């Protein structure tokens, strides 16, 4: 299972 | 820009026998950007219907594809790979080699 | 024993030919599981090995919903970073992701990884203590501080400290009849001359899982590691892999020339050599 969370870099 | 030109491999899934089917295989790795062209020859033509694995990278960043489809080797029947990359002047060609 | 499992992402963009494609692969050691590509006619995340296909249609839309975010994420990301290195927007450029966790024989989380590179360049990495970045460049200090704001480090942590390692236990055990399978390899030594003064020894390794493996030549017991044309390890197209180290040597002193392999499937290492 992928990590959940997204940043913008 | 850092470019990075692919090693290619041309093999055999199984150990080649003559009259018998088996997959073609063209392993293009090490290379970057990730854009490539890749086609596998009967006799100097391009096969149809060849498959290819999902785009993935190495611990370095390098790119890597297995580009494959069944073939029934031969004794006179030549086969081989032909790999375009930004990296090449013009395209490599791989000739398949038993013995490789 | 000791396994991991790992996300790959490549975010690409192609001025003029569209939006930024973004493709993620998942593994589990040397076995891919599942690909999402934001280019499929129907983007969504599909099943690539068998065992992976018992999850319900839950776990298939939390992971599609997941990269359809970082689809949108990476095409921001992607126009930032060319901000950050003053680039025009006729270029195509790369952001390359890849983390996941290392689990130990006993099943105990050994380490975590999360590394980035922008253009085929380390760009930012997390450390080893999951609480802290390293950026290679001004330009990455940037993400690091957006990053930090964000509590990336922290929650991150969280993932590879829980489940990460979790879903890894659960594949491993689910796919356990491969992915817990050692499968040795198969050799054989070949002769060819090449000249009536010398010969290509070539040993073999065909059909072994997972890809790790040590081939050498010896000549009297000694290593040949300059003298060894010794070729990339390369996948058979049915899980298993395959792998060749070749010596010329002198006329006939083949039997001074021994090839030795190592490899998880295998109950004892392996002294080849020919045998005419």
């Amino acid at each position: 299972l992928p990590f959940d969370k997204t940043t913008i870099m | 820009m850092i470019q990075r030109t692919p090693k290619i491999q041309v093999y055999s899934r199984h150990p080649a026998e003559n009259g018998k089917s088996n997959f073609l295989n063209c392993y293009v790795s090490g290379f970057h950007p990730s854009d490539i062209e890749v086609d596998l020859l009967k006799n100097g033509e391009r096969i149809e219907k060849v498959e290819h694995s999902d785009l993935s990278f190495s611990k370095d960043w390098s790119f890597y594809l297995l580009y494959y489809t069944e073939f029934t080797p031969t004794e006179k029947d030549e086969y081989a790979c032909r790999v375009n990359h930004v990296t090449l002047s013009q395209p490599k060609i791989v000739k398949w080699d038993r013995d490789m | 024993g000791s396994h991991s499992m790992r996300y790959f992402y490549t975010a690409m963009s192609r001025p003029g030919r569209g939006e930024p494609r973004f493709i993620a692969v998942g593994y589990v050691d040397d076995t891919q599981f599942v690909r999402f590509d934001s280019d499929a006619a129907s983007p969504r995340t599909e099943p690539r090995a068998p065992w992976i296909e018992q999850e319900g249609p839950e776990y298939w839309d939390r992971n599609t919903q997941i990269f359809k975010t970082n689809t949108q994420t990476y095409r921001e990301s992607l126009r930032n970073l060319r901000g950050y290195y003053n680039q025009s927007e006729a270029g195509s450029h790369i952001i390359q992701r890849m983390y996941g966790c290392d689990l130990g024989p006993d099943g105990r989380l050994l380490r975590g990884h999360d590394q980035s590179a922008y253009d085929g360049k380390d760009y930012i990495a997390l450390n080893e203590d999951l609480s802290s970045w390293t950026a290679a460049d001004t330009a990455a200090q940037i993400t690091q501080r957006k990053w930090e704001a964000a509590r990336v480090a922290e929650q991150l942590r969280a993932y590879l400290e829980g489940l990460c390692v979790e879903w890894l236990r659960r594949y491993l055990e689910n796919g356990k009849e491969t992915l817990q399978r050692a499968d040795p390899p198969k050799t054989h030594v070949t002769h060819h001359p090449v000249s009536d003064h010398e010969a290509t020894l070539r040993c073999w390794a065909l059909g072994f899982y997972p890809a790790e493996i040590t081939l050498t030549w010896q000549r009297d017991g000694e290593d040949q590691t300059q003298d060894t044309e010794l070729v990339e390890t390369r996948p058979a197209g049915d899980r298993t892999f395959q792998k060749w180290a070749a010596v010329v040597v002198p006329s006939g002193e083949e039997q001074r020339y021994t090839c030795h392999v190592q490899h998880e499937g295998l109950p004892k290492p392996l002294t080849l050599r020919w045998e005419p």
